[PDB]
């Protein structure tokens, strides 16, 4: 019912600069939101969880912010390994909905 | 009973005799010597209760499933010394502890052979067996709720409060549905009173009426509360009780709270309970007439861990009933939520 | 140390009804503070959320499937189970059982994905 | 309250909390310028006196006589309180004392022409039927005892000096002069009573275990007496004392044979009525007593002239004329 | 404090302050809360342990080996936020409890990330590493006493006896083989004398001198007593004592009986002891010249369960000294039976 | 014994077993004729009369004098017991009761004989203290109250160890008796933390009821040995020597580190040397401000009785002469 | 429910050293109320009981192989084993382990036996 | 060092009949006696102990009585599966010792 609405839909970077990518809610979840990865072939796994707080044994440079009806993911160095695709969960009211994803390309 | 009791609130030291009754609230998890009728006499009962179609059984409380726990060794040395091919596994404990429709038998015989005074140091134990006799596990598919045994001892003499003392225990003749009254202390003293056993803490306090105040529950019994030992039981209605008759609720003036029923659907699934007349952290409770009706009994908390913030009840009063238990708030049956929908929301599976 | 692994069938002939089971290692079905969730993502499309289920009894369902699910949770066998009744053309996905910490937004730890086929 | 408690039948010892209920059986007023103004308020109206509920009220009113008239003497007001001793049982009366709108603004007095008699052998100044009975409230008990004019009309007892409790086997009804035991035999009965007072409140059911379906010809002691309207004041084979020695100044009911007598249960036997004693005017002890269909051991009571029977228990040979009956009814 | 004691036999009450003296043993299978220092200053003091090579750690009570097993979980998700791949695995206690040669360091920057405050509500558990940190258990061979620490807390605050309340401890910057003496009491009043503390009760009495009287030990620890809670340690000799100065006897002449020197071979492998000086069942004993000389000592039955009769001994004075355990009687290492060989016997084969 | 206890300080409550030392600082004797033929036994061979240990024995003589003259009378002896009061210090005697062998075979009062028989009290004069008995009674059973006293056989200068009470828990110490309360506490190191004394006696605190006796040197003991001081660590204090000279003349004394009110001490290398206590004021009342002392540490000792506040024997008064201050005569 | 089953060489050479190792399924060889022996019985003979040890330590020998034997206890592997050196055509026999209730009797359950040749 | 005598060496017996066993000791025993039955191929099983006390899971027409230096084993009804060896061992005082052991052979 709480559409997530996720920007931009994909996008290239090359080894060492930033990713940011943005999700929107169409109300406003407080701090409810969380960001997953998923690599070809594989789960979804979560990174982030509560708009910021991190998962144990998920590096630094991933890192994120916002509050209200906005949020940022970035990456502050882009490194081969970060080649999959994000999404964001909100969980501030059942049923929970992901944003369509974005796909990080790695540039050479 | 010579005793002396002190007040260090202002100084109050008294002493003298009468009766005293003690909050002996988990009295199961202290070490204390367990006497069922006899080794051969409990044997054979166990037996003939096999033989009969009976294949478990569901305890009343927790003193009694501690009770199994410390005889099951014996019980099973015994009945292999007379040939019986049949072993005693014991579970833990659910709630509520649902009632049975069995009782166990009393036996005119005794199995033979075995030994007297439970309490023996060496013996050989017994190899498990295709057969088994479930005391409260994870066992409803090998057997039903429909062939179990239910409160089928009687407490003859104790001594808790204090540790390393026996407590002698009998296989009853009749039929019945009572809680044990051995165990069962009531006292009321100028505006204060007490409902305890021991696994209920039940307090009572005069307002401008009667009334409920708190009570603490460690175990969700199914059986009775006796009359005897019951404050006021006279022109009393169940349907304005607090605490439900079928969970071992007194019959009671005492039980009683203006503005709220019955409490037929609440958390009673949970391993321990408080119930308080107090509003949850983050939430506040309005009276208003355009509020919903009862239902099941509502979290404070969503599951991902929202805190509601406002809620309603029709005709309630101030404060508002409330459980507290270790996965957070429980509202009653009649506080709703006013403006978040009710199916977002966890809420309870049993009743009463 | 915890692993979630699903099975059921891999493909549904349409009008009949979608099994599923997730195995639970490493820990239990029974323990207080956890509840269980399916979700399935469509090919090429994005993830959804069909349900939770706590061991208690209380549930949740996502209206989207109007009244076409069912879960259940099995104590002997240490598993819990999904039902889809009358599936179509349009149930073909990868199925996800998750476990998630109570009263932790949605901390989840999800399983290795099942694909289901509705054709003939 | 916090506490350690012993059984010395098996020497077992154990502490904790609780609540605790003590056999007690074996005083400041409202306010020195508004019980004055209540009595003077109370005696314009033609209240003569005042008859004590208890003992408790009959002392208070003994410990501030003096002060109350000296308070009394300051207003201007000729008027004196007189305070005697209590006879049993206490009876009620059917005014109540007043609550005083306003206070009143301001060495013994001489006896004035104007007298407001408590409890006393003075019923031929006023009748019972102009006394105040029953109008105060303690408020905090607990030692200093804080007691308040009552602003309304009310029968029953006094609830907060009241305590009662039962534990597995054993239970208690207990006041400031009331100890009521019983137990659990096949069933739950009357065991012993030990009364310093006899009075006519009513019992609180809110005080009171299992209260229900209860027939008020089978309580032992009187409803009338302030006896608790419950099966653990019921003996099987005895129906309600209304005849017993109820004058006597301090009783003790248990179920005994009194020392040389002997009770048979026939059908030859008399039927019910006033209590008699166990010895004669002149001392001598009748040895043989019948009864109907009593239960055994007979109910008797033990006052400080000697033994009382049952109402059911009657002389086997002895004509009832040559012994001393009760007359007193309830 | 302020209190009121009883005496049931005399009938006496007394109500005052002072000093009170509690029975407090086995203070440890109660509830209570611990909070070791902080979660990351804790965290950051086993990583660089870790890092120094002590592999572990050897308990010196009962309530450590608590303390360790309340915080393992949150040690073990903490310090996994840092990158630490380390896991504390924890086990159960035997004894006697032998003394370790390392301690803890003090860490000076405390871990990073983690958070603060012991007792968080919610986390995620840890996964097993490859690097385990053992606390004790059945784990000698894959690190020896020789690389374990021992004795590294301080208590600063506690509420023992009272449930439901928090200790609080600290690593001490440090050396040194005393016992905590924030638990310990010791009390003399008239001609009866003890010296406590949440794992031992020992008792003396004023008789033509002073001496032991019993003992009740649920442990048996390789700390010191340390002498500011002794009473009477001038002129005493450390081979006199009952029990020894290494099993954290006093150094005090209410450690003393005559006849009787130091029992460095006693029972010591129990899981709890009574010191009584009586003669166990079935048995008498004699002061002969005649007999042998002190020993290890020895069970009052064999291993079949006989019951050996007739015991001797030099110079002792009777009763006899005894050690009741679980398994029977053990006599004191001055009594020696005297038609039985001691070869057929049970020994004991721990040395303090 | 069981009990319960409080600690108001953060409103905790617990009950159970142990042992309890209460703070009782703020009779019947052996036998009626045994007694009295004891007394007459120590008369015969030239003892004067008694100095007493304590307050509880003064107590005890004038509760049983005149029964005890009673005693005397019927059987013909002329010999009177004279009971007066005490004064602090309670020096000791070096004679003792003897047990005798043999007894001898009420409320009127013999008249005044001429030979007397005085306990404590003000008859220095009349006999001296190198004829007197001191401290020759035990205690047979310390409990109801009525104590049960007895006339000792041996020779001792212990103090009766029957009513001592120490205890240790924690942090915080206690030795007491009857007229005792010492606390010590722990700093840095275990110290002397606070003394009430409602007397002054001379005899010599058992080592059976003393906490940490090995390795201590008298000098250091606050308490001195010589007035029934443990022998102890607790009865220590970083800076401070034994107080042999202070004020032991008073009836009831508190010792307290703390500054008595309108007064202030520094610490000085040039101050003055180490001597008897002096009073806070002046005869006048007149209070001297300023003090000091050579290596003590903050905050002072002081006495404290009912006639002012006194100082230790190191803190002296900065400018004012010592010669007119109120200064302690005695010595122990 | 306790099941025992050792093991060893079948053969050994004269003057070597024998070693046999017994492993419990079903219970611990740490539990409190028990001790563990070895019995062995010739061709054509009877019964020869070795000696037993306690898991605190304490042992027994038979005073008939004379300071031959040694007896250990392997908590890790839930074991204990035996030890006889200077093996003989004599010393050829079954070896059984047994593991007995303390206190009680010598009431044992046994393992099924091993056979040891020496030659 | 406490030596155990056991006769008959071996019996023979028909299917029915009684079987008497008897054990002696070079010294007095209490009543520490235990009776042990070998199958041939199997280990000895323990079925009589402290003389007299029968093992869970055994036939009652076993039994056993005596005391000092003289004990009987009795088998009231003998069965086919009765044929094996029978052992008298003795746990009065260390090292535990066997007798030789006697025989049965259904006739």
């Amino acid at each position: 019912d709480i559409q997530m609405t996720q920007s931009p839909s994909s996008l290239s970077a090359s080894v060492g600069d930033r990713v940011t990518i943005a999700c929107r809610a169409s109300q406003s979840i407080t701090n409810f939101l969380n960001w997953y990865q998923q690599k070809p072939g594989k789960a979804p796994k979560l990174l982030i969880y509560a708009v910021s707080n991190l998962q144990s044994g998920v590096p630094s440079r991933f890192s994120g912010s916002g509050s209200g009806t906005d949020f940022t993911l970035t990456i502050s160095s882009v490194r081969p390994e970060d080649f999959a695709t994000y999404f964001c969960q909100q969980s501030y009211s059942p049923p929970y909905t992901f944003g369509q994803g974005t796909k990080v390309d790695i540039k050479r | 009973h010579h005793g002396c009791s002190v007040d260090f609130s202002k100084k109050e030291t008294r002493c003298g005799t009468g009766v005293f009754v003690y909050n002996d609230v988990e009295a199961w998890r202290d070490r204390y010597k367990y006497h069922p009728d006899s080794p051969r006499r409990l044997a054979a009962a166990v037996k003939q209760a096999w033989e009969d179609g009976i294949c478990g059984i569901s305890s009343v409380s927790r003193m009694e499933n501690i009770m199994w726990r410390s005889v099951e060794g014996e019980l099973n040395a015994i009945l292999e010394e007379n040939g019986v091919q049949l072993t005693v596994v014991v579970g833990s404990v659910k709630n509520p502890m649902w009632r049975g429709p069995q009782r166990l038998p009393v036996p005119v015989n005794e199995l033979p052979h075995g030994w007297k005074a439970w309490g023996k140091s060496y013996f050989v134990r017994a190899a498990k067996t295709n057969n088994s006799f479930v005391v409260d596990g994870d066992t409803l598919k090998e057997c039903p709720l429909k062939h179990r045994a239910w409160n089928s001892f009687l407490v003859e003499d104790h001594g808790f409060g204090v540790f390393h003392t026996s407590v002698w225990l009998k296989v009853r003749e009749d039929y019945s549905l009572e809680c044990d009254p051995a165990v069962i202390g009531t006292a009321v003293k100028g505006k204060e009173a007490v409902h305890s056993d021991l696994g209920y803490w039940i307090e009572s306090e005069k307002n401008d009426t009667w009334r409920l105040k708190r009570a603490h529950l460690i175990e969700m019994k199914t059986c009775e509360w006796p009359k005897s030992h019951t404050l006021w039981t006279d022109g009393i209605e169940e349907s304005d009780l607090i605490i439900p008759k079928s969970l071992a609720g007194p019959l009671s003036h005492h039980n009683t709270r203006e503005g709220y029923r019955t409490q037929m659907k609440g958390p009673w699934h949970s391993e321990e309970l408080e119930i308080r007349f107090e509003e949850c952290p983050g939430t506040k409770v309005h009276v208003e007439e355009t509020c919903g009706t009862r239902g099941p009994s509502l979290r404070s908390t969503t599951a991902s861990g929202r805190v509601i913030e406002e809620w309603c009840c029709r005709e309630c009063t101030m404060p508002p009933l409330s459980f507290r238990a270790k996965d957070g708030c429980w509202y009653g049956m009649e506080i709703r939520p006013r403006k978040e929908p009710e199916s977002n929301l966890v809420r309870s599976m049993v009743t009463a | 140390e915890v692993q979630l692994l699903e099975s059921g069938p891999g493909l549904v002939k349409p009008s009949q009804t979608l099994s599923l089971t997730c195995t639970v290692s490493g820990g239990s079905i029974s323990s207080g503070g956890y509840y269980w969730s399916w979700i399935r993502q469509h090919p090429g499309k994005g993830l959804e959320w069909i349900g939770y289920i706590y061991y208690s009894g209380s549930t949740y369902y996502n209206p989207s499937l109007k009244s076409r699910v069912a879960m259940s949770v099995d104590t002997s066998k240490n598993q819990f189970s999904l039902t889809l009744s009358s599936v179509t053309a349009a149930d073909t996905a990868v199925y996800y059982c998750a476990r998630a910490i109570d009263n932790f937004y949605d901390n989840s730890i999800w399983g290795q994905g099942t694909l289901v086929t509705v054709s003939s």
